[PDB]
């Protein structure tokens, strides 16, 4: 005998919605990325009109506490679709190249700490679990070639 | 067994002489031939950049010499058929290249003179030897016999066979031979003074390096005709890395007067002892050549030692090594950062190396005339107090174990004071204790501007305490400008970017304001967690350091410290009226607190740049002991305390085996319990009685010594190197270090990492560094309790290959014996092994260059 | 081992540089060959191979204790930095080669896992010139020191980076035999940059 | 087959008495090492290099060479992916470990452990013997001198052979196979 178990603690996650396992939500892949969506295009919009009531008006109230500071929004930078602006310099999510020389722990830093002059540091305004989703998220643009 | 033990002493005198004399000669041919390696056709290595710096400094090598030579001694000088001055006229020469050639070529006569002579004094002793016993690999030639078996040297001879005419030194009536080792000792300094003086005289008028005060006016550069004082380091006095004047004692004419100063104290000691010769009681049995092996060896093993740390400070920031920094150099194609410290620390190291060497062997080589006098029942009789000062057993138990435990004591110290400061650098939560890093948040200027939310205790001195976010007469969470933390406050890991701490959420300020002594002029609020700054005073050898260099520096230190003093109030009045700003609440209080600190915005620029100006005269001054890459104080590091500590406590860890050589070589308190005596100064064990007793002989003990002896050599390699040792993970970009200004390229194994991202980049290194590991391994094959396994195994490998032979009809395969070392040639090659496996690898963690910030 | 060394290349000259400044690049105290036979010959020569910023710097002069070497202050002007490809080559091949080619090979295509790979025009075309000093100034990665891509503002200085920052941009679309050379330089400087 | 004699012992006559002596030697140029515990251990060590090869063959790294870089142009146009080459491997991975601060606390402890094996291992045990002897009358002359009644009788516990070779092979054992997990818990990089 030794791990009785194993002390590890408890998993750190987003905020609390009444009814839903948050900590669940944050090693489930659809739920997360819904979250990532929503901050990644600071609007609930393009959210599945299957997204339920309480859902739906939770991220809104993410969205304006956000709001008050300062937070600005991944799309239109990048874009709702990737592959940002060659004009800002802003990275093009879906190209193969950019993708298969990051890693995902290494992409995770450059988020926090933000990328030379203008990609913002999010350290002050997400949190670390906010930041792995997103990197998530911007895993699925990828197109080949 | 005997194969290394052929030559063992007493000898006579005529050989020890001969064959110093004939490896005098041979050195002189090796020398010769690394003065030709030098000449500028060749590639950089290691053989010639180690002496590129001293020929420098010397005048032969000459860095600004382009013109390519055709005529110099003699008529025949560009380029000739069959060289005209062989294998060398395919190049373009240059006048240093005819120096070195020069050079080469008469360390190479005289070398090859003084092997003659020495073979006259070596082989006329035995009254001559022929021709194919001299050289006794010529016999082998066919039509060829003849030739090899004329007398050379013969005692009778004329002039140019002659040895010795009289047969020794003892029978040979010169009557200004002295006849014993202790006559001999005046002749042999009045000897040494004498070759003071020939060096002297080759610097002041080969060389003309005249020895001050008699220094020359006026001397030639490569841009004219400058004024000593004036003239860039080779050529003059002027020091153009540290832009000062040298001190006329670290140039080389300084070095050319000490060549008549210590001339003259050698011959005068000699004559001295010419008159009255030692003497004493005390010395008389050093005259058996086995006895003074011990005294000479040990003592220059100690000298060894002394040349490396005189050295190394003396030529750490000299303009001879630094000019390698701006010469083009290139090792295996590479181009090397920094050769010039990295010259220096390999010559330095190698020194450290043959200071231990020759330390540990000499004491060895006196345990076995002391084991000598043991067997011959006359260790008991001995006069000399050297001896009986150590002969009761309760004296040598006391002297070994309160060695020990000063050993204990210090290694405990340091050992543990790293272990906890990797644990403070690591953050590990042991569930008892949560270990904290080092980190800093400016105070001042604009980063003081940056808001934080902060989590601020009610009152830390009460239990049933209690905290809360700061925030806002509304109700909401407040960012707190780093200028206005105090002590207590936390601010969440997760908002200052610092994952590599997950088992706790908060970083504490612990002190505000902070400015360090010794480093950035900046103010911090500070986490010191459990990183212990303090330890570094905890050194004698910081406090020696920076007391003289206060006294040397005394009126820019206090006007240093009165900038920093005011500075600091100025800063505080400006948080003042930027908080009156932010608290404003009425558009006109807001515009009138604007004004003021607009007005007071001028004169707090004014005490920043006063407080940095004086900074940085401050950082400028000329070092005492602890140095920068240039040649200006640092202040003494944790990394300094703690390599003090090791040192004392590792080299007696590493010398206890030498005492025990010298005082249990017969008996020890164990043996003598069980009534047993050692019988050999070799023997491996005297097998499974009393639980096992390998490893007791003094050919143990010296294996022993040398293997604990590596720890304090790699705590001085990774020091000299620029590696951290005050903890394990440790590296160069992180907080404490660049709010110190520290620069260091590793923490103990974090360095064995980063440097070799360095070795990686050379292929020749990374051979090496395989290589180094195969031979390193390989000991443990022959240090194991293992031989009978080898012995049963190897008995069976023999007896297949016999039977394969007898099946196949293979004669020279139907009698195979494979050899298996026996237990005392498996401790000595396994320890040969172990030995140049490490010390390969460590050549290679000096030679990717050196790294540390200048 | 010893001695038998090559023949050191003729364009290779020893002819010395002159000493690196004993004050900080970054001082407010007061800021920041002759005709003899073949002097001339080794000067031309040396202001081509020799490099001047390769050693380590004064421990005031790296980027994280420079007062303009932060990713947010300090200074890209394209003009200064795709000047002169000499220039370019001669110090950024000396700095890459010593540093950067433990983990990103020989060739400069990746050898640690995971570990960037120059020559690939995706990743070129998605980063910036300060995007890149931002990356060798902070590391990648989460750890001590930066993470598997390790932090440099000890170490570098901000003029050592940029050096570093152009010399990467003529990775581009080359082929993984080594590193880029003279003419690999020029042609990403004539190309823009 | 050699539990009670081998060949080497049956030309000299000797039966080994027992399954865990340690030797019987100085004798024929020594004996260390012929018992059957013995020859368990080093079935333990040796067995050590061809587990290490599965496990770098597992966690993608190169074993056909000891400097493979990840990639070479070798690789590249064969489409080939690794994580090292023997000893590049082992630098490579290790870059990968420092991210993670306790798996450098595993890596710190991992290396103790191997190490001190050594001296448990090496023909050394005498020794050792005749120094914890100095050292425990050292400690005696302390307590009689202070005064001290619990230090005047210690004695120093100095392990014998048998016993100082099994915990040496469970010292060397647990040491490399702590840091062999490291291995494999900085992550899977190949990337296929
Ligand atoms: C790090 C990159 C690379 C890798 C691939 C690597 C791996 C490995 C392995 C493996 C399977 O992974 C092994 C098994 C291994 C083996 C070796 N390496 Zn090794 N090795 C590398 C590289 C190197 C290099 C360059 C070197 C070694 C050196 C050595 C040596 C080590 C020889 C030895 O026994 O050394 C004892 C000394 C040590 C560990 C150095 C201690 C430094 C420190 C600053 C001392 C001061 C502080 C201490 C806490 C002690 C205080 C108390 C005291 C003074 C009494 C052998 C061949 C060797 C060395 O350290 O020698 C002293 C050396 O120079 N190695 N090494
Ligand atoms: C940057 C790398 C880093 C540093 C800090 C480091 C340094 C050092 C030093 C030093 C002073 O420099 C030392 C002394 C050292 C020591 C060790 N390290 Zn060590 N070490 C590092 C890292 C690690 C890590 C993660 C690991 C070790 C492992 C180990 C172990 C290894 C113990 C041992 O004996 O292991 C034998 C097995 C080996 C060497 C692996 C061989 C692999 C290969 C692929 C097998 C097949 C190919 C061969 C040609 C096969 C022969 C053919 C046939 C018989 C199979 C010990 C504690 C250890 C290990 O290798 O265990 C098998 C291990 O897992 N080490 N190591
Ligand atoms: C410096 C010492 C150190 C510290 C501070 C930690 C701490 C940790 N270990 Mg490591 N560990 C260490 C050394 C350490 N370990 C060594 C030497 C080994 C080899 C035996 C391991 C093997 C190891 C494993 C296999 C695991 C950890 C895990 C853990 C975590 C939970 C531990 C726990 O539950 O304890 C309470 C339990 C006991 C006290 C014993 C039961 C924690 C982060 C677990 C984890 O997942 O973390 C990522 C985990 O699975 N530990
Ligand atoms: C380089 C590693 C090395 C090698 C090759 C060997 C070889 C061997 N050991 Mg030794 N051993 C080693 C390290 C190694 N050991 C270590 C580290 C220890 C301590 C634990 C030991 C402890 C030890 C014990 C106690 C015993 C052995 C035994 C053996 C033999 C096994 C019988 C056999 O099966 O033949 C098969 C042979 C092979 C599989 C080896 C092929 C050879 C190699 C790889 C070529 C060697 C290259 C060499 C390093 C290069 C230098 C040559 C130079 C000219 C280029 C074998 C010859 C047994 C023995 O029988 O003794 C005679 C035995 O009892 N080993
Ligand atoms: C794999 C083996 C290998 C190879 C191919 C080389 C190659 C070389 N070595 Mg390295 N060397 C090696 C192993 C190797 N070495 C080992 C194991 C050591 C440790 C003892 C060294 C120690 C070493 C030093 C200290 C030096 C070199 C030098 C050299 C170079 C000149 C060689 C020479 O003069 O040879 C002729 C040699 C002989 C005929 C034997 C005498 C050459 C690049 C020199 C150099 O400068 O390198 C850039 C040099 O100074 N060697
Ligand atoms: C960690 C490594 C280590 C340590 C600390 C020691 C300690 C010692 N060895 Mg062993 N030894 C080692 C490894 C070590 N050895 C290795 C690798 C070998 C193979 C060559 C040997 C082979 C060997 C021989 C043949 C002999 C010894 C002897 C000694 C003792 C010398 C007497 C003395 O100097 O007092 C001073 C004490 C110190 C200088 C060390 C203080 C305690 C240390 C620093 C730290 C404790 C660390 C430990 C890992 C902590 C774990 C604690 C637990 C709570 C976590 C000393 C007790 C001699 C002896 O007398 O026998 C008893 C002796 O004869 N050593
Ligand atoms: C240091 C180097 C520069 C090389 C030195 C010179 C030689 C180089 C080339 C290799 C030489 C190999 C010679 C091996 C040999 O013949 O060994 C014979 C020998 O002695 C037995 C008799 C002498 N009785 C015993 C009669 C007096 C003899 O032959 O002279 O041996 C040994 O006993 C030592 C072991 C030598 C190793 C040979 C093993 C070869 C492996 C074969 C295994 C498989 C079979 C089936 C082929
Ligand atoms: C990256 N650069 C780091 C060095 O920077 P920097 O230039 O600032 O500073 C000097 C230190 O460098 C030395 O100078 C080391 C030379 C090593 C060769 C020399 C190493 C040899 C050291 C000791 C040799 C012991 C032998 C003889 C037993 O930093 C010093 O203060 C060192 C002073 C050494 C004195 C320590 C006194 C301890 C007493 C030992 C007692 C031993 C016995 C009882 C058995
Ligand atoms: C008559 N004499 C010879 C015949 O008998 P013989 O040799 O079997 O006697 C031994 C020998 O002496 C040692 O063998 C030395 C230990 C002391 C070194 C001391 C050094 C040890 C430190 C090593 C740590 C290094 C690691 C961590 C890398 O018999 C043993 O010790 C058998 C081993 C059993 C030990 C069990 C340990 C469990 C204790 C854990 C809990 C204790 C506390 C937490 C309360
Ligand atoms: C104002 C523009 C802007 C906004 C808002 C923005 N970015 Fe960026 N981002 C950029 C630009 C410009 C770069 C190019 C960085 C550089 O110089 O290399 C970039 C770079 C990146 C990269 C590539 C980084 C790398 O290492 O290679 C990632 C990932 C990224 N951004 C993610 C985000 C995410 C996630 C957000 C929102 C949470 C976001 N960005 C918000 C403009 C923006
Ligand atoms: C210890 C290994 C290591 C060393 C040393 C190292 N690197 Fe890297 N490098 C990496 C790894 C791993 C990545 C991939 C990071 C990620 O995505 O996870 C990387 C990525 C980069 C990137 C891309 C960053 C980005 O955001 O896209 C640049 C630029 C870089 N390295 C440059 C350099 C330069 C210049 C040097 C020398 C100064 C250097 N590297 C040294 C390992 C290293
Ligand atoms: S194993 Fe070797 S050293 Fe140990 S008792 Fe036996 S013969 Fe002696
Ligand atoms: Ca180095
Ligand atoms: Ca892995």
């Amino acid at each position: 005998v030794m791990a009785t178990g194993c002390f590890v603690g408890a998993r750190n996650a987003s905020e609390p919605r009444l009814g839903s396992s948050s900590i669940a939500a944050s090693r489930t892949a659809p739920a997360y990325l819904r979250e990532a969506q929503v901050l990644y295009e600071g609007s609930t919009d393009g959210l599945p009109k299957d997204t339920p009531a309480d859902e739906i008006a939770h991220y809104k109230a993410m969205l304006a506490e956000l709001q008050t500071r300062n937070y600005a929004a991944c799309a239109g930078c990048h874009q709702v679709n990737g592959g940002g602006n060659k004009a800002i310099n802003a990275t093009n999510f879906q190209d193969a190249g950019w993708q298969a020389n990051n890693s995902s722990p290494g992409m995770v830093t450059s988020i926090v700490n933000g990328k030379g002059k203008v990609m913002p540091a999010y350290k002050d305004k997400l949190t670390l679990q906010q930041i792995n989703y997103l990197v998530e998220y911007i895993r699925r643009f990828e197109k080949k070639r | 067994k005997r194969w290394y033990q052929k030559l063992e002493l007493p000898m006579p005198p005529e050989r020890i002489f001969g064959a110093h004399m004939m490896l005098i000669g041979g050195l002189a041919c090796l020398i010769g031939t690394y003065f030709f390696a030098s000449m500028t056709m060749w590639n950089d290595g290691y053989v010639n950049l180690t002496l590129r710096p001293r020929l420098i400094s010397l005048g032969i090598y000459d860095p600004y010499d382009t013109e390519q030579i055709q005529r110099v001694w003699l008529p025949l000088i560009g380029e000739f058929s069959t060289s005209k001055l062989p294998f060398f006229g395919q190049y373009p020469l240059t006048m240093t290249d005819f120096r070195l050639f020069g050079w080469g070529c008469f360390h190479i006569g005289l070398g090859l003179w003084l092997v003659y002579a020495g073979a006259a004094h070596y082989y006329g002793a035995r009254g001559g030897a022929t021709i194919g016993e001299i050289f006794w690999l010529l016999p082998y030639v066919p039509g060829l016999k003849g030739l090899c078996q004329i007398k050379w040297f013969t005692p009778e001879g004329p002039w140019y066979k002659v040895g010795l005419p009289w047969g020794s030194f003892a029978n040979t009536p010169w009557p200004i031979l002295r006849r014993t080792y202790a006559d001999a000792l005046s002749p042999h300094t009045i000897y040494i003074g004498l070759l003071f003086f020939i060096w002297g005289f080759v610097l002041w008028f080969v060389l003309d390096k005249p020895p001050v005060p008699l220094q020359p006016a006026q001397v030639m550069t490569p841009n004219g005709l400058m004024p000593l004082e004036q003239a860039p380091f080779p050529y003059g006095w002027f020091d153009p890395y540290l832009n000062q004047v040298m001190h006329p004692m670290n140039t080389i004419n300084g070095e050319t007067t000490m060549c008549f100063v210590w001339g003259v104290l050698f011959v005068a000691l000699g004559a001295y002892w010419w008159y009255r010769p030692p003497r004493s009681i005390n010395i008389t049995h050093l005259e058996d050549t086995k006895a003074v092996f011990h005294v000479h060896l040990t003592a220059i093993g100690y000298v060894s030692f002394a040349l490396a740390i005189v050295g190394f400070l003396a030529l750490r920031n000299h303009p001879s090594y630094l000019m390698l920094n701006d010469m083009n150099v290139i090792i295996y194609g590479k181009k090397i950062v920094n050769p010039g410290r990295m010259i220096h620390n390999m010559i330095t190291f190698n020194h450290v190396q043959v200071g231990l060497l020759y330390v540990a062997a000499g004491v060895f080589h006196g345990g076995q005339y002391l084991h000598g006098l043991n067997i011959s029942g006359a260790y008991k009789q001995a006069r000399s107090k050297f001896i009986t000062w150590f002969q009761n057993p309760d004296l040598q138990t006391k002297i070994v174990g309160t060695t020990m435990f000063v050993s204990f004591v210090t290694v405990v110290f340091g050992y543990g004071m790293i272990c906890w400061n990797t644990g403070a650098e690591l953050d590990l939560n042991f569930g008892i204790y949560q270990f904290r890093s080092f980190r800093a948040i400016q105070m001042d200027g604009e980063a003081g501007n940056i808001g934080y939310r902060v989590f601020r205790p009610k009152n830390p001195w009460d239990p049933t305490a209690g905290g809360d976010w700061v925030k806002n007469p509304d109700g909401t969470a407040k960012l707190v400008k780093a200028r206005n933390l105090q002590v207590g406050d936390r601010i969440l890991n997760e908002e200052l970017g610092i994952g590599s701490s997950p088992t706790y959420s908060f970083t504490t300020i612990e002190e505000i304001n902070y400015k360090p002594e010794w480093g950035q002029p900046k103010l911090y609020a500070v986490q010191w967690g459990s990183w212990t700054h303090f330890l570094r005073k905890v050194n004698p050898l910081f406090w020696v350091d920076k007391g003289i260099w206060y006294l040397q520096n005394q009126k820019t230190f206090e006007a240093t410290r009165k900038a920093d003093e005011a500075y600091l109030a100025a800063h505080l009045k400006a948080v003042s009226l930027l908080n009156q700003i932010d608290d404003a609440q009425t558009e006109e209080a807001k515009q009138k607190a604007q004004a003021e600190l607009d007005k007071f915005r001028p004169e707090l620029e004014k005490a920043h740049a006063n407080m940095l100006e004086w900074n940085e005269r401050l950082a400028s001054t000329p070092a005492v002991l602890y140095s920068n890459l240039r040649d200006q104080h640092r202040d003494g590091e944790i990394n300094d305390a703690i390599f003090f500590w090791l040192m004392i406590g590792g080299w007696l860890f590493g010398f206890i085996p030498l005492l025990r050589i010298a005082f249990h070589n017969y008996q020890s308190p164990w043996y003598r319990d069980f009534e047993w005596r050692k019988q050999s100064p070799d023997f491996p064990c005297i097998g499974p009685v009393k639980g096992g007793t390998c490893g007791v002989s003094i050919q143990d003990q010296l294996w022993f010594c040398i293997l604990f002896s590596i720890k304090p050599l790699s705590a001085i390699a990774w020091y000299l190197d620029g590696g951290w040792i005050a903890t394990m993970m440790a590296r160069g970009n992180e907080a404490y270090y660049l709010t110190h200004n520290i620069s260091h390229t590793g923490g103990v194994f974090l360095y064995m990492w980063n440097e070799t991202t360095w070795i990686w980049t050379d292929n020749h290194l990374t051979a090496m560094l395989l290589l180094g590991h195969l031979i390193w391994f390989v000991s443990f094959a022959l240090w194991f309790k293992d031989r009978g396994s080898r012995a049963e195994g190897g008995d069976i490998q023999s007896r297949w290959v016999r039977l394969m032979g007898k099946r196949l009809g293979i004669k020279t395969l139907q009698e195979v014996r494979f050899p298996v070392s026996n237990l005392a040639t498996a401790k000595l090659w396994g320890t040969v092994f172990f030995y140049t496996g490490t010390f390969v690898l460590v050549f290679l963690y000096f030679a990717d260059g050196f790294f540390q910030n200048r | 081992g010893g001695c038998f060394v090559g023949s050191r290349d003729p364009n290779e000259t020893r002819y010395p540089k002159a000493p690196m400044p004993l004050q900080n690049q970054t001082s407010t105290l007061k800021t920041a060959a002759q005709n003899t036979p073949g002097a001339r010959e080794a000067a031309a020569l040396r202001d081509r191979v020799t490099p001047l910023n390769l050693q380590q710097v004064n421990e005031q002069d790296v980027a994280g204790n420079d007062p303009l070497g932060s990713p947010a202050r300090v200074v890209l002007d394209e003009g200064e930095m795709y000047r002169d490809p000499v220039e370019i080559y001669r110090e950024g091949r000396a700095l890459f080669q010593n540093n950067c080619v433990g983990c990103h090979g020989h060739n400069g295509c990746g050898n640690v896992p995971r570990s960037t790979n120059f020559t690939d025009p995706g990743w070129q075309e998605n980063n910036s010139d300060g995007g890149i000093y931002s990356s060798i100034y902070n590391g990648k990665g989460i750890g001590n020191g930066g993470g598997a891509m390790p932090a440099y503002y000890n170490q570098l200085s901000p003029q050592q980076i940029r050096y570093l920052v152009a010399y990467l941009r003529a990775f581009k679309g080359r082929q993984c035999n080594g590193l880029p050379t003279l003419s690999d330089v020029e042609r990403m400087v004539a190309e823009r940059q």
